[PDB]
């Protein structure tokens, strides 16, 4: 994994070295060729997962969320460039530098052989997170949206840090290679009790979990649009990841203990998204949406069967592409009319076609329309809730159509109706725009065709 | 389909639905008659001549724009700004 | 009573600006300034070029896969001939003439 | 462009169901205004429109006498 | 339809039930009573791929009529007459059917006039 | 004749 | 006489059949023309700005404004935990939790009980 | 923007309840907060709950989609009254009257098809019969196995 | 009830109003022509018989029975004008009524395709901006204290000034674009 | 020449269109009274339907005891 941390530590260089009107195309342009480097790490077996050293290894539930995440610095990169183009040049080389190092913790996050090294980069994550958020946000709450987020994550992890010091103190190893072979099936007690949410509570947190998601409401509105991109696209599948991992070390305990969240998520998927139907705040609509999109993840990954597994790592990869697209989207009219209330700039269709396409495409996506791969995850996921409890269904359902009813409000309030009269600062597309949503858009739909390199370890 | 409509077609037909009209004389009747004033019509009768105006052009005039219609010259003038007449 | 005075005014010119805007919505004889810039074409190009391609996918990458294109076996009758084998089916039992 | 009305004084009430309207009108001492306004649709060519079963029966004429030729087509083709 | 009104607005005891009838055996009326002649052989219908509903005592109409209709393409006006075979044959059936439902309407109001004569008896 | 000319966005971008 | 309309909650009383309508008082007089002339001002004030040539940009409604930040910011200061908001929350937050958990759990150890005793029919169930 | 034209907390005495209608661009005999139970209103307006669709269409509105003017306050549930959602327009029947009329509508079908589902209707005929023992190979029965000989006679 | 000028309707307003609903109404009930013609006169006859009523209070009772008996005899599903709103094309053409201002954000590659179009243009706006500081200090210096009180606009008073606030009624959009 | 509007009369009808119209019209009819002439036993009925009054016991079997 070694060639994929050095050319992104390479990337500071390559933003402080550079000239102050190259240090954009610069960095989109090396940020791509790792992105197109990423693609080595699809060399997987189907018994054996690319392991590379003792630090690290990559199977196939990394390695698209390697992918995706290696990709997303370039969007990222593209998106944030307007709104910090009066910035002065060291502190846009310094959010650059947070975005690269955010990148860099992550890609050695999902690909952490050890699991006190993969909690040390999961929590190494928060920093530059918290700086871009309570930095660059543009309005007052970022700083208490900064405290929230890092204090739900660390109030959930600091009892994962004595969890996973104690499976290192009793079974002698955190690699989760050895994990694989000297799991002890973990017995009913109070102590095994707190075991299991010691090591579970953390992700649910970064997922989020419904009751525990308060921090994302904030965290996702108050943050610039780079730091909103790969904290919906990215930073909430560390929970799914962390999950899929700590699963293993987590039974039979979890087939009694996962019946309160199930239910946390199942209930909590149907809130979300009826909020979704009375959010003012578009961009807040989308954060409240990525909730209702990651109660499935959190449902799939507590029934533990493979059909789950493989539906919840095609939603959290399709999820990332859909999420991102969707807060890149509310950035292109925030940027035209400073604010982010959703019913004050509507019809624009009338004057944006193409930019109303990209919307019509992003919510056609979110909406779960077959055969994209937020389809294929959404589906094999209610296939797998079926198999778990033939009522589910009924949850399921409802959600599948609250999920169609806001989606395609948020089509209608901004793009359709009647132009606003008084707002006369609405631009033409431009071209970096446009690419922004391709570049999220074409991947995603590539993904259809051949949809078994974003199903997981166990396709 | 929909022939464009001109001000001396428009004149034409709201002249010839008054001229229809058994409580107007169609010898007394120019574009500058004021209903209450030179015809002496009722505010009822108003209200008829507005709505034979609907029927014959089409489309409805509200009421807070029926009421201030008292002239043919006027309702020929309220379907021209509605209609974009002479563009 | 209908208008005021004032709005008569008012409206007679808005109006006169109004009728001015929508006149002056006319192009003109040179407008629009554009840039400078076989009878069976679509029997070949959109039926038969896609039937030669579909033809050699199915009979070379399609076909060459087992139970791709499963067909249901033909309608074999009392009196029908096997082109494979020549085996001529026997007909029908004699009938219980009815009418 | 100029678009040439017909006559407003030619539609009259007279041989109209607008003539049956104005004379049950003033038999109670009523009058009708609006009637020669009214008065084109009841005349012209929009006068003396078909009944449902005229409607039904569009072209049975032509379609029976076409029928009889056939059916003497194929009386005479069989022998 | 009357039949209707008979087990509805009437009893069920004289009238026949749909579903489960014939209640009775078959040769308790019947001095020798042949049996109903399956002209298609089994393996003949099997090749003709029928209907499972069609195949009834009255295929092998259906059997010729496919075959026409197979050997006139497309002339498909020319196979009138095996298909007015088939259906004529089909009405026989129904008309057997509806013999076997008037049978067992008599045979209940036997049952009947047997009930209420043995109560009258004794 | 009388053609009238149509308000659109900017298409070109 | 005729059926009196009964308006409900999602079917209003008409204008037409409303008796406060046809208040002909001076205090209604007043009120309506003190809402024309509120009505007027801020009417005036919004195409002053509208028409403007110099502006180029968003005409800002602090009405709507301030309804967004009615709707999320000013909720939890003007909280207060008292009878009825407590009754509420915990009717409608941890009152469905408990019920899909009952029902969930008890149609899974009906279901875990036919499977392990050979009731349910797992026939050809090999995907799940 | 500033402060005091933002929403604040309920008002309890006459002069702030005249600056909070004076902030909202009301009358004081028209403004009505919610009422303070700890909901989170504040000081907002109580507005009475008419759709969108209501109000007056032939009306040069400022915004005239959403039937709305400029620093006129806005219903609590402006999202939810609008013309694409929950409509409280008048109707000429009664609502009860309606309600009435599809739920006794309803119950009177699903009653009237369970009679007819307890009587049916039917054919004065048999029951179709089938060769071969009533079509044994045909619906999937086992060639080793044998079923008991089912006959059928002629009438 | 809700008027841009008047802040109420008056009594002979509300009696014409109920007598133009009263009328379309019943011709959706009596959708033949001779039918409609025979009951509105019926209909004219029972408005003019209480025309010469002259105690208000009588009159407006007259009028909210009258409008009780309009609200029981109403149709269901009344006429409507298509382009008028609840009809069938109804702000049909809304999504083709493009402001004037996106013709500002044209690339000079289309602009250069109308030059006269746009040669004209200019000077509309430049009357425009060069009638505005006018118009506005005609609107101040005629304004009472205290605010507008109605919502209607004064006219051009000068020979050369434009009217106040005319632009967006001037440079609206077509109903056909 | 095209169809010019008229105003409060009878439309200027174009020969086509009446006489395309008169000749479905006719097809319509020759059509319905062809199928009717051929089948006519799609409508009143194939076969007659029986009396089972009619039959006799001697072929249903009643013994009369
Ligand atoms: C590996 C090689 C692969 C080669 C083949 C590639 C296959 C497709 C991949 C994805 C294509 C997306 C690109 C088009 C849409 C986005 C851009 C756009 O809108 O442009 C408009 C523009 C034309 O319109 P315009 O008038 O100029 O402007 C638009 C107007 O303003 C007004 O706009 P509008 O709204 O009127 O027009 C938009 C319209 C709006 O229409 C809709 O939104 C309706 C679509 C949904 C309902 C119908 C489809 C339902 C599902 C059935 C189809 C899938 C299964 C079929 C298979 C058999 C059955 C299983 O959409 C379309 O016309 C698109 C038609 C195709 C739709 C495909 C499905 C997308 C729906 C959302 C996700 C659904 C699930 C995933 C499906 C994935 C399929 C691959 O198009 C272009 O300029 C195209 C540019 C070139 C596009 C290249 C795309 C591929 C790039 C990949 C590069 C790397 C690989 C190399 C291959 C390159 C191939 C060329
Ligand atoms: C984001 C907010 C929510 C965060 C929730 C975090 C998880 C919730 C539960 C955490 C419990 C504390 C960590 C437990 C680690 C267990 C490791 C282990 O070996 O356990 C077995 C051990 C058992 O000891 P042992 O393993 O040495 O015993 C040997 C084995 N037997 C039992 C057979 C003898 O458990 C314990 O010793 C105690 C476990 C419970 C600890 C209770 C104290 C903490 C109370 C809860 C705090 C929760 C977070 C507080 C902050 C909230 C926000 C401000
Ligand atoms: C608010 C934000 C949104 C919500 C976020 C999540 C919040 C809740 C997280 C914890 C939920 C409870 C833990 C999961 C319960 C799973 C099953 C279980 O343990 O049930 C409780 C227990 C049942 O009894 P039993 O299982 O017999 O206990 C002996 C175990 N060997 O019951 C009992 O024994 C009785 C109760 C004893 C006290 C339990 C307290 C400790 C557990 C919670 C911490
Ligand atoms: C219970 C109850 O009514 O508590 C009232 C109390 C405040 O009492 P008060 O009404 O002010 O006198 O209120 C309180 O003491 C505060 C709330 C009491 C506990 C409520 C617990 C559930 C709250 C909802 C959780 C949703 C997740
Ligand atoms: C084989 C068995 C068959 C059984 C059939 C019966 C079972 C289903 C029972 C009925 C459920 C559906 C009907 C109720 C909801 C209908 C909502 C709807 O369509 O609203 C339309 C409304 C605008 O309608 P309208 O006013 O007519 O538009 C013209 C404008 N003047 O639009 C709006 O107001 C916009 C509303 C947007 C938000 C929607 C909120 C409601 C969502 C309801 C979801 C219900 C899910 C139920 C799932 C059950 C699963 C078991
Ligand atoms: C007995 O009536 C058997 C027929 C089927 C049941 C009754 C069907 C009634 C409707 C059909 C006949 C209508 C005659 C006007």
């Amino acid at each position: 994994m070694l060639k994929y941390i050095i050319p992104t530590m390479m990337l500071m260089p390559l933003t402080w070295l550079s000239k102050n009107s190259m240090i954009w195309i610069n960095t989109t342009l090396h940020s791509l060729l790792i992105s197109l480097t990423s693609l080595l790490l699809l060399n997987q077996f189907g018994d054996n997962s690319l392991n590379f050293s003792l630090t690290f290894f990559s199977d196939s539930l990394s390695t698209p969320l390697l992918i995706l995440t290696m990709w997303l610095l370039p969007l990222m990169l593209m998106a944030s460039q307007h709104h910090l183009s009066k910035e002065n040049l060291a502190r846009k080389k310094l959010f650059i530098s947070m975005l690269i190092l955010l990148q860099l913790f992550l890609i050695m996050t999902f690909t952490a052989t050890e699991l006190i090294f993969f909690y040390i980069m999961f929590e190494a994550t928060l920093v530059p997170t918290l700086i871009i958020i309570t930095r660059w946000g543009n309005q007052t709450e970022r700083l208490n949206a900064g405290l929230y987020f890092l204090f739900y994550t660390l109030a959930g992890s600091l009892p994962l840090l004595v969890a996973l010091i104690y499976i290192q103190n009793t079974m002698g190893s955190l690699n989760f290679l050895i994990l694989q072979y000297w799991v002890q099936p973990m017995p009913n007690s109070w102590s095994n009790t707190f075991m299991w949410l010691a090591c579970m509570m953390a992700f649910m947190v970064k997922m989020p979990l419904y009751g525990l998601h308060l921090w994302l409401p904030k965290a996702h509105v108050e943050a610039p649009i780079a730091g909103s991109m790969v904290l919906a696209a990215i930073l909430l599948k560390l929970g799914g990841y962390g999950m899929m991992r700590i699963t293993l070390l987590l039974n039979p305990i979890t087939d009694f203990m996962a019946y309160p969240f199930i239910m946390l998520s199942l209930w909590g998927m149907i809130m979300t998204s009826s909020i979704c139907l009375r959010q003012t705040d578009l961009k807040s609509l989308i954060a409240y949406s990525s909730v209702s999109h990651m109660a499935l993840v959190i449902v799939a990954i507590l029934i533990q069967t493979p059909w789950s597994y493989m539906g919840a790592t095609a939603l959290m990869i399709a999820h990332g592409l859909t999420s991102s697209m969707l807060f890149c989207l509310a950035n292109s009219n925030y940027e035209r009319v400073h604010s982010r209330t959703m019913i004050l700039a509507r019809g624009l269709q009338t004057l944006l076609p193409l930019m109303a396409a990209w919307w019509l495409l992003a919510s056609l996506t979110n909406l779960a329309l077959p055969p994209s791969i937020n389809l294929i995850g959404e589906l094999f996921v209610v296939m797998s809730t079926f198999s778990w409890s033939n009522i589910t269904i009924i949850l399921m359902g409802l959600n599948m159509v609250i999920t169609a009813l806001y989606s395609l409000y948020m089509l209608i309030t901004t793009q359709r109706g009647k132009h606003t009269h008084h707002i006369n600062n609405i631009l033409p597309s431009f071209t970096r725009e446009n690419a922004l949503m391709s570049l999220h858009m074409l991947p995603l739909l590539l993904l259809s065709l051949n949809p078994k390199i974003i199903l997981g370890p166990l396709y | 389909d929909a022939p464009p409509l001109t001000l001396e077609g428009i004149k034409d037909r709201v002249l010839y639905v008054l001229k229809l009209y058994d409580k107007i004389d169609p010898e007394k009747l120019s574009v500058n008659s004021h209903f209450m004033k030179d015809l002496g019509l009722d505010s009822l009768d108003q209200v008829e001549i507005i709505m034979a105006m609907e029927d014959e052009f089409g489309f409805e005039i509200p009421d807070i724009d029926a009421e201030k219609l008292m002239c043919p010259q006027e309702i020929v003038d309220y379907i021209a700004d509605k209609k974009d007449v002479y563009e | 009573s209908g208008y005021t005075p004032d709005e008569k005014l008012r409206l007679q010119q808005l109006r006169e600006l109004r009728r001015r805007w929508l006149k002056d919505q006319e192009l003109s004889p040179r407008e629009p300034v554009l840039p400078p810039r076989r009878h069976s074409i679509f029997a070949f190009t959109h039926v038969l070029i896609p039937v030669w391609i579909i033809h050699y996918y199915l009979k070379y990458h399609v076909t060459t896969k087992p139970y791709t294109i499963v067909e249901k076996k033909p309608r074999i009758f009392p009196g029908d001939t096997i082109l494979e084998t020549g085996e001529v089916i026997p007909p029908m039992k004699e009938f219980p003439d009815q009418h | 462009s100029k678009m040439e009305l017909p006559d407003y004084k030619q539609w009259k009430i007279e041989g109209t169901p607008l003539e049956t309207v104005q004379e049950k009108l003033a038999a109670r001492g009523l009058r009708d205004p609006w009637g020669r306004n009214e008065a084109w649709r009841y005349m012209g060519g929009f006068a003396n429109n078909v009944s449902f079963v005229g409607a039904l029966l569009k072209g049975f004429k032509w379609g029976f006498a076409a029928f009889v030729v056939a059916v003497g087509a194929e009386y005479y083709l069989e022998s | 339809g009357a039949h209707l009104a008979r087990r509805y607005l009437g009893d069920a005891s004289v009238e026949p039930e749909p579903l489960r009838m014939p209640t009775f055996p078959p040769d308790y009326g019947f001095p020798e009573r042949k049996e109903r002649e399956m002209v298609a052989t089994q393996q003949e219908m099997n090749d003709a791929q029928l209907v499972l509903q069609q195949r009834d005592y009255c295929a092998h109409y259906l059997i010729r009529f496919l075959k026409c209709k197979r050997d006139s393409f497309p002339n498909f006006l020319a196979c009138k007459h095996e298909q007015h075979d088939w259906d004529y044959c089909e009405h026989l059936d129904y008309v057997k059917r509806m013999k076997e439902f008037e049978r067992e309407r008599r045979l209940l109001q036997r049952k009947k006039r047997r009930e209420q004569r043995e109560a009258d008896m004794a | 004749g009388k053609r009238l000319f149509i308000i659109k966005p900017s298409g070109f971008y | 006489s005729f059926p009196k309309y009964e308006p409900s909650r999602l079917a209003s009383l008409p204008t037409t059949l409303d008796p406060a309508e046809y208040d002909i008082s001076s205090e209604t007089r007043k009120a309506q023309a003190e809402r024309l002339a509120i009505r007027s001002r801020l009417k005036r004030e919004y195409q002053l700005q509208y028409n403007d040539p110099s502006r180029r940009g968003v005409v800002e409604d602090p009405a709507l404004i301030r309804w967004t930040c009615a709707r999320s910011a000013n909720v939890y200061p003007n909280f207060r935990p008292n009878t009825k908001t407590s009754l509420l929350g915990a009717l409608f937050g941890i009152g469905p939790l408990i019920f899909w958990y009952y029902v969930f759990k008890t149609d899974r150890d009906r279901k875990e009980k036919l499977i392990q005793e050979g009731k349910l029919d797992r026939t050809f169930n090999i995907s799940y | 923007i500033t402060k005091d034209m933002l929403p604040g907390p309920y008002p309890k005495t006459p002069e702030e309840r005249a600056a909070a209608a004076k902030k909202y661009n009301m009358r004081v005999e028209d403004y009505e907060p919610y009422p303070d139970d700890g909901m989170g209103y504040g000081d907002y307006p109580k507005l009475p709950d008419r759709s969108q669709q209501e109000r007056d269409p032939w009306y040069d509105w400022d915004h005239p989609d959403l039937r709305l003017n400029w620093g006129e306050p806005m219903h609590w549930d402006l999202d939810m009254y609008i013309r694409n959602r929950v409509d409280t327009s008048p109707t000429p029947v009664n609502w009860n009257l309606m309600c009435k009329h599809l739920f006794g509508f309803v119950a009177f079908m699903l009653f009237m098809f369970w009679v007819g589902e307890t009587y049916p209707t039917y054919q004065p005929v048999g029951p179709k019969q089938y060769p071969y023992n009533n079509l044994y190979l045909e619906r999937g029965g086992d060639p080793n196995k044998e079923p008991e000989p089912v006959v059928h006679y002629e009438i | 009830a809700f008027l841009p000028s008047a802040a109420y309707l008056t009594h002979q307003q509300k009696v014409l109003q109920l007598y133009k609903r009263a009328l379309r109404h019943l011709e959706s009930r009596c959708v033949h022509r001779d039918k409609y013609r025979y009951f509105a006169c019926l209909l004219r006859a029972r408005f003019d018989e209480h025309k010469n009523e002259k105690d208000m209070v009588k009159a407006t009772q007259l009028l909210r029975e009258a409008e009780k008996e309009f609200w029981h005899g109403q149709h269901p599903q009344p006429y409507i004008f298509p382009e008028s709103p609840g009809g069938t094309s109804y702000e049909r053409y809304e999504c083709y009524k493009v402001p004037e201002w996106c013709l500002d954000d044209w690339h000079p590659s289309e602009k250069a395709m109308y030059p006269d179009y746009f040669a004209k243009r200019e000077q509309w706006k430049k009357l425009r901006r060069e009638s505005w500081e006018r118009e506005v200090k005609q609107l101040q210096e005629e304004t009472p204290v205290g605010g507008p009180r109605t919502e209607a606009l004064p006219p051009a008073r000068k020979q050369g000034d434009l009217p106040p606030l005319w632009w967006h009624i001037v440079t609206r959009p077509r109903e056909r674009p | 020449a095209h169809i010019e509007p008229r105003y409060r009369q009878f439309p200027q009808l174009t020969r086509s269109q009446v006489i395309q119209a008169e000749f479905f019209s006719a097809t319509m009819w020759f059509w319905i009274l062809w199928r009717f002439w051929h089948d006519s036993d799609a409508v009143l009925g194939h076969f007659p339907y029986p009396d089972p009054s009619q039959w006799t016991d001697e072929e249903l079997g009643i013994p009369p005891d």
